[PDB]
RNA sequence: GUGUUUUCCCCUUGGC
């Protein structure tokens, strides 16, 4: 039977199950496995056989992979521990048939030809942890609740961010102002995983007899008319022209605005003519005019719309199809039709790591073909029998991704700078919402310092894909965004199946219809390839829909849009999609009936989930172009039930709302109760508090790691982060704060902590640092060596105390060491100079492991990570999940802390005025069901939209035990214990201690280091820098008048110096003040000289500029 | 790390006393007693004592910074009675009081056993 | 000079029993990186006592100390 | 005549290596391993 | 990690109380129930144990040796 | 060899309450007692001796 | 020599000779060297399930019947 | 009695 409302449990044994079938990384591990899978194999397999005097021809076939191995099987904490590259070696069957005179081939087949490692994303349908379980896996020091989904680069956890991009093979038609062109009918063109880069196309108006119709096919430098184009695909006449454009003749207003582009072109009727106009716009026009053809044959065949097909699909399916893009550009200009929003989610594809390696592959791949080719014809074509296993240079599949995969530039190195830039970002380690995060983050390639607001927006079509609340407030604000909870990237899968389904089903082919066909018809568009026409899309759009529901011909992740006012039925099943999945609804009742629930709440136990939910047509992966056309309710009871109907016709609802939150949004509780930018302040400082970030941080050399000691579960939680695993691993402490404001020192967003609280580990912390250094054959003469220098033979040494480390040259685990101290001894052979490594200048803890190895090149390696407990101090920053932060501002112990009428005394006081301006009500109620989930005795729900928690509610429960219903009490003061007279807002809250410890930025300056070029204070605390007194603070000193504090500010305390100038030129002298003689040279003066104090990055300007040949000639005079 | 170590808030510092008396200047019979290592333990307390005195017409108590571990108590009294000998009184009278009510909180123990 | 790099216990004072190492040394004041805090204090030269880390024996191969019951021949 | 113990990272043996030495545990060849902890005197308050 | 030794808020000592607890619930205390029986009143002391994560039982899944 | 570092333990050790019902009245403070390391005058000596040797 | 007359699979990393054994299996296409890899395999899972839980056997089985019960 | 030294560019992330 149906749900009878009781619908939350229900509800959420939906949404478990999912992720029980889905872990939160899914996106990132399927795209891997489904490029493993095919995307390699299909590169390898479409590149074509290589041949050239006699001439071989040299083939490809069935590409394998092994594990991954370290030459044995290497581990992944293995490759993170010894900075190795986790990789398995790529093999193929390689086929060479060599032929000459005589007719003497030999087929010889070079069975698995190793062509290289490839990367192994973690926990893939590949990698060595592959469905191996929690004991297993602690077995090999991982983590089981690591989610995998990244790579290891020489040891870094490389997660690939995915790129966001215009969906290939639609059309779009947009208006640039600011240009020629009133309106332009973009088309992005890919037919398949090709090695060429997706083709442009731009059918464009000028706006300005007025209205003609230009096309800028590519690799023409000019912009060809487009009835020039049709008449290239061979079309003479212009009814057989038009009949592509205009689908009814009976429209005089479409053909009465094509008229001027046909009288643009009127002078060329033969397809000849029309292709020498192309040729001779090409970008490289042949001399004479038959290469011209040529050349512009080609561009028509391969080039333009490659995605609707090549050779003979050239001059029809193709010219059906460019005519449907001057027929949306037409619509377009008579308004008929509206723009398209570029910033459409529908419009936009992601790339994943499939993609983003298969792009790789196909340009390091080809690059090994080419390699082969060049060897094998210095030999065969010398007559020298090649070796292809020679020829294979391996290093350009390894290397090529090593290397992308490592600095994230998408290109090769010889040419970084012109691709694409932090693909690859290393994960974030810091605390488990920041990995998962990480791991879920997308990417806008629209530049930053892009001025231009609307993509920085959250548009009304990211809801449900990605989170409204997790983005940088920084410079890429907007840009950077997340998945939602349940949003899905489609993996791709092959049209084919459905092109032969669409077969049946009474469709009729494009190059069978009859044109007049498609002015009643609705157009059908499988990955934009328009490739028929359906007299009854009543009956596709049931069936398609039936048989997702069936999971037979029809895989989950395509998505079926019928337009409705346009006849147009468009079908992808491209990868890149992002989807997300909804309940369908049917009349007006939900299919997900209380059979599901049932059958799914004792999953496991009868191997149901949440795919028989998907097998049985229960719920559907909806994708943001689907989305424009489902009615989609937001729960059942309050949308479908018979109200006066607002519509009555849903096809859909929502699972659950909160689902529209991504992974840091999701842990905020009662987020519906806070302002959103606050929301999004907690989105970003989720990522940064203090937790245990993984549970085998033990093993872990990570270079920066924070644990917090006594990390707790949050009193009050969404449920949705049960499955963001944050009970398991959770970043904080329920604190009892209270909101007064006390003393005055939590201010401006301050907060005052108890330093009692503090002395027994509240928030206490420890800060693990990781310093890594290995060995190296420098030179002949010059060599690396772990060793205790000593005065005696080590000639550089620094005044450091080198006995705190063993003979090994190493420091041994559990030795106090400070900033300067020495941690890796180290000599370099001239006697022996010193180079070791010291402990960062203050930093102060205890050496907590040492581990020593040997890396690639098997040398000694060493990395060494210290330990240093933070004790929360003032300055340190705290949050909570509502977007409040401040810094600890005064701690007092609990004798002086307010105290109620049993001696509990806040552990966080944090200042009223933190809440008014920012109304982050959420705040509030958190604390209130957060005490009544204390005296209660279990853990209150903060789901947000959850009308069965409300405040009054609430309170309700917190009367009953003895408390005020509203949270107030009667405080006492600490000082003097009167009363309080405002009774104090006091509650557990959930506090998180964040990165931004104090100690870490304190930083002082009193002449140190300088640099070398302008000796001027080095650039950083790291570096012992000076702050800079920039340009704006010159001009705040200007204002004061404060000359002489500007002076020595952006003189003498910074690059003092003097310079001996000619009195009779200004050219600096020369001046050996050592014998107190001084002389200028193209003078030959001795007595003429003056000294001019003078800033160094002065005297080093007028340098730069006499080495332009420009004399600055400084006169005293 | 620059962190003060925690017995500074009772340990006085070689050269530090406890107790300064300093003739403040304003009004006639007025003091200033700088306590070193005290806070609002021990200066309220006197404070109080102070104000039940009907000869002090001034009494009160500040901690001129939270982080630093010093108390300044400031008397003012009646022209035949100096603020040195109200502090001592207040003093003197408040431990009368403290170890009354030690030994009445001691009897009350034993006398709740058995009652 | 004599008293720099060793471990040190503070014998007097507030830091009685802190264990540190002697960063440096005047005659009048160490200066000792205390074991435990993150901290380096300045601290008068009397009230510091050398401790040391050293193993006796420097013998490992053969410290048979007879021995771990010697089993017979003759006795299976 | 200290010979800088190691711990083999996955046998957890001790292994004794010395100068001018590959790193591998004795017992199973395994490539990494961890030094064992220092003999001076470790000493914390407690605070 | 491993459960606090004292409620950072008051003090009293609840590192004695979480295998406790976790028997309680074991003989099927409602959650509020056994820290009632444990003796926990304040709701600073409660958050103690409701709120604590005994992640140290997973860091001994890892094997130092054997 | 604990999975909790040193500072960790001895942190928690810190925390464990000791019945010095008595003894508390008699010991100096540690700052203050004449002795050059600590003394049952004005101290107490804790061991802690503990190997898991069993599953 | 030493791994001659001492046995490494019931060492900590019962989990890569478990790897092992799966790729000697999958490596033969041999039915007798399948059977008995699979034997080994069997009887190495065993072993190392049978100590995971006498490692497991207290205080950890405790926490797994309150969390299997709770839930 | 011998004692302060010592890398850069580029990208990414983060702080107000
Ligand atoms: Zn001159
Ligand atoms: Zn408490
Ligand atoms: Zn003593």
């Amino acid at each position: 039977e149906i749900t009878p409302d009781l619908w939350q449990e229900a509800c959420w044994i939906v949404i478990s199950s999912y992720f029980d079938e889905k872990g939160l990384v899914r996106q990132q591990l399927d795209s891997f496995d489904e490029f493993i899978q095919m995307s390699v194999q299909r590169i390898v397999e479409d590149a074509p056989p290589i041949d050239l005097p006699p001439r071989y021809l040299l083939k490809f076939e069935q590409i394998y992979l092994s594990k991954p191995t370290h030459w044995s099987p290497m581990m992944p904490n293995e490759a993170r521990l010894r900075n190795l590259t986790y990789s398995a070696p790529l093999y193929v069957d390689i086929t060479k048939t060599v032929i000459k005179e005589g007719e003497e081939q030999l087929q010889t087949q070079h069975q698995k030809t190793f062509i290289g490692k490839i990367p192994i994303m973690l926990r893939s349908t590949y990698c060595l942890l592959n469905g191996l379980t929690d004991r297993d896996l602690c077995e090999l020091n991982e983590c089981p609740l690591d989610p995998g989904g990244y790579f290891i680069i020489n040891g870094s956890e490389k997660v690939l961010i995915a790129q966001e991009k215009m969906a290939t093979n639609t059309v779009y038609v947009f208006a640039k102002k600011d240009s020629k062109y009133a309106y332009t009918g973009e088309c992005r063109s890919c037919l398949e995983n090709s090695s060429r880069p997706t083709s442009t196309i731009w059918v464009s108006m000028l706006a300005r007899i007025g209205q003609r119709i230009v096309a800028t096919l590519p690799y023409i430098k000019q912009e060809v008319p487009i009835i020039i184009v049709f008449r290239a695909l061979g079309f003479v006449s212009d009814r057989d022209i038009l009949e592509h454009i205009i689908y009814d003749f009976e429209d005089p207003e479409m053909m009465e605005m094509v008229k001027p582009s046909l009288d643009e072109a009127f002078v060329i009727q033969e397809q000849n003519v029309a292709l020498n106009f192309i040729g001779s716009r090409g970008a490289k026009p042949g001399v004479t005019k038959e290469k011209r053809i040529k050349y512009a044959k080609e561009v028509l065949q391969k080039e333009m719309l490659p995605h609707v097909g090549v050779s003979d699909f050239c001059e029809t399916k193709k010219a059906y199809f460019l005519g449907y893009m001057v027929h949306r550009l037409l619509l377009a200009a008579l308004g008929r039709r509206e723009l398209d929003d570029r910033d459409h989610y529908g419009n936009k594809r992601l790339d994943l790591a499939g993609p983003l390696l298969a792009f790789l592959f196909r340009g390091m791949f080809k690059n090994l073909l080419k390699e082969v080719r060049i060897y094998a014809q210095k030999f065969i074509d010398r007559g020298k029998d090649f070796n292809l296993e020679l020829a294979i240079k391996t290093r350009i599949i390894s290397d090529g991704l090593k290397y992308s995969l490592a600095t994230g530039n998408w290109g090769d190195q010889k040419k970084a700078h012109q691709a694409r830039a932090g693909v690859s970002q290393v994960l974030n380690r810091l605390t488990f919402a920041s990995t998962l995060s990480h791991l879920r983050r997308l990417n806008s390639p629209i530049g930053r310092d892009g001025k231009l607001a609307k993509p920085r927006q959250l548009h009304n079509t990211l809801w449900g894909m990605v989170c409204p609340a997790e983005t940088p407030e920084g410079h890429a604000v907007g840009l950077v965004k997340n998945l939602a909870l349940m949003a899905y990237i489609s993996v791709g899968s092959q049209p084919s199946p459905i092109l032969e389904f669409l077969e049946e089903w009474s469709m009729e082919n494009l190059e069978e219809i009859s044109p007049a066909a498609i002015a009643d018809a609705t157009k059908i568009f499988v990955n934009g390839c328009w490739v028929g026409i359906h007299k009854d899309p009543e009956q596709l759009m049931n069936t398609l829909r039936k048989l997702r529901r069936q999971m037979d011909i029809i895989v989950s992740e395509v998505s079926m849009i019928r337009d409705i006012r346009e006849r147009e039925i468009r079908i992808y099943t491209d990868a890149g999609r992002i989807c997300r999945p909804l309940l369908i609804v049917e009349k007006q009742k939900l299919l997900l009936k209380k059979r599901h629930i049932d059958q799914l709440k004792e999953r496991e136990y009868n191997n149901y989930s949440w795919q028989d939910l998907v097998a049985s047509g229960v719920v559907e992966y909806i994708d943001t172009l689907e989305e424009e056309t489902v009615m989609l309710a937001m729960t059942p009871d309050d949308l479908q039930e018979k109200e006066v109907a607002y519509c009555s016709t849903y096809t859909h609802c929502e699972i659950h709302p909160s689902m529209i939150l991504g992974v840091c949004a999701s842990i905020i509780p009662f987020p519906d109760h806070n302002q959103s930018p606050r929301n999004t302040y907690q989105s970003a400082m989720g990522k940064q508090a203090m937790g245990v970030y993984i549970t085998n941080f033990h093993v872990r050399m990570d270079t920066l790691a924070h644990v917090l000691y006594y990390p707790q579960k949050p009193l009050v939680t969404t449920r949705s982060m049960e499955y963001l695993r944050f009970r398991e691993l959770p970043a904080g402490i329920n604190s009892i704060v209270a909101i007064a404001s006390y003393t005055g020192y939590n201010q401006e967003d301050s907060v005052i902590m108890n330093r009692s609280a503090v002395d027994r580990g509240f928030f206490r912390s420890v800060f693990y640092r990781s310093y890594k250094e290995q060995e190296s054959k420098k030179g002949f003469d010059q060599e690396e060596v772990f060793e205790k220098p000593t005065r005696e033979t080590c000639q550089g040494m620094r005044h450091a105390i080198y006995d705190k480390l063993d003979d090994d040259g190493l420091i041994a685990p559990g030795v106090r060491v400070s900033g300067d101290d020495v941690i890796i001894g180290k000599t370099v052979t001239l006697t022996k100079r010193d180079c070791s490594t010291f402990l960062r200048t203050s930093e102060t803890g205890i050496v907590d492991q040492v581990m020593v190895t040997l890396n690639q090149e098997g040398y000694k390696f060493c990395k060494i990570r210290v330990r240093s407990v933070r004790i929360p101090q003032i300055g340190d920053k705290f949050a909570s999940r509502h977007g409040q932060k401040g810094t600890c501002g005064i701690q007092y112990r609990q004798e002086d802390m307010p105290f109620t009428c049993e001696g509990i005394t806040p552990d966080i006081i944090i200042n009223p005025h933190a809440i008014p301006s920012r109304m982050t009500i959420g705040h509030l109620i958190e604390c209130l069901q957060g005490k009544v989930s204390a005296n209660k005795g279990e853990i209150g729900d903060a789901t947000p939209f959850n009308d069965a928690v409300n405040v009054q509610k609430i309170s309700n429960l917190l009367s009953d035990y003895g408390y005020h219903l509203r949270g107030n009490e009667v405080l006492y003061n600490g000082f003097t214990g009167r009363k309080i007279t405002s009774q104090i807002f006091i509650g557990p809250t959930y506090y998180q201690r964040l990165k931004h410890m104090v100690d870490d930025k304190i930083h002082s300056r009193a002449r140190g280091p300088i640099q070398i070029l302008n000796r001027q204070p080095m650039e950083g605390r790291s570096r012992d820098g000076g702050l800079r007194f920039g340009e704006m603070e010159r001009d705040c000193q200007i204002a004061h008048g404060a000359a002489q504090f500007l002076r020595e500010r952006l003189f003498e305390a910074s690059d003092p110096y003097q310079v001996h100038v000619c009195n009779l030129c200004g050219i600096m002298a020369i001046a050996n003040t050592r014998t107190h003689t001084y002389e200028c040279r193209g003078c030959r003066n001795k007595t003429q000289i003056s000294l001019v104090r003078m800033p160094y990055a002065c005297k080093l300007l007028f340098q730069e500029l006499m080495s332009m040949s420009i004399a600055p000639r400084m006169m005293s005079v | 790390m620059n962190a003060p170590p925690a017995f500074e808030s009772f340990l006085l510092f070689e050269g530090e006393k406890k107790i300064t008396i300093n003739k403040d200047t304003k009004v006639p019979n007025a003091c200033l007693f700088t306590i070193n290592k005290e806070d609002h333990t021990l200066g309220n307390i006197i404070k109080s004592q102070l104000l039940k005195d009907p000869q002090v017409l001034f009494a009160g108590y500040k901690v001129p910074h939270p982080l630093e571990h010093k108390i300044i108590i400031r008397v003012q009294t009646t022209p035949d009675y100096s603020p040195q000998e109200a502090f001592t009184n207040a003093i003197t009278d408040l431990i009368s009081e403290l170890s009354l009510l030690e030994e009445r909180f001691r009897v009350a123990i034993k006398d709740k056993q058995e009652g | 000079n004599e008293l720099i790099g060793q471990t040190v216990r503070i014998s007097q004072g507030p830091y009685k029993g802190y264990i540190g190492v002697v960063k440096d040394a005047t005659e009048s004041t160490a200066r000792v990186e205390l074991h435990s805090t993150c901290q380096t204090i300045s601290v008068d030269r009397q009230r510091l006592t050398t401790v040391g880390s050293r193993r006796p024996g420097g013998m490992t191969s053969t410290y048979g100390r007879y021995g771990s019951q010697t089993p017979m021949y003759g006795s299976g | 005549q200290q010979p800088m113990i190691y711990i083999c990272g996955e046998c957890h043996t001790e292994n004794e290596i010395k100068s001018r030495d590959p790193i591998r545990c004795r017992e199973c060849g395994y490539r990494i391993m961890y030094k064992k902890r220092t003999k001076r005197l470790v000493v914390f308050d407690a605070r | 990690m491993i459960i606090p030794v004292r409620c950072f808020t008051c003090g009293k000592i609840v590192g004695n109380k979480w295998e406790a607890y976790l028997g309680l619930l074991q003989a099927e205390y409602t959650e509020g129930d056994a820290l009632d029986a444990l003796g926990l009143k304040r709701y600073c002391c409660r958050r103690m144990l409701l709120a604590h994560v005994d992640l140290i039982e997973k860091l001994l899944n890892y094997a130092p040796l054997e | 060899s604990s999975v909790l570092h040193d500072e960790f333990i001895a942190h928690r050790l810190g925390l464990i309450p000791l019945t010095s019902d008595d003894i508390v009245d008699k010991l100096q403070y540690s700052r203050d007692c004449t002795c050059e390391e600590f003394c049952p005058e004005c101290s107490v000596e804790f061991t802690l001796d503990v190997r898991c040797n069993e599953d | 020599e030493k791994e001659r007359f001492r046995k490494a699979p019931p060492n900590y990393a019962m989990k890569k000779t478990q790897l092992l054994k799966e790729k000697a299996m999958a490596e033969d296409l041999g039915d007798q060297d399948k059977a008995k890899q699979i034997q080994d395999q069997l009887n190495e899972l065993e072993e190392r399930a049978e100590a995971l839980d006498r490692q497991r056997t207290k205080n950890i089985s405790a926490i797994s019947y309150i969390n299997q019960r709770n839930r």
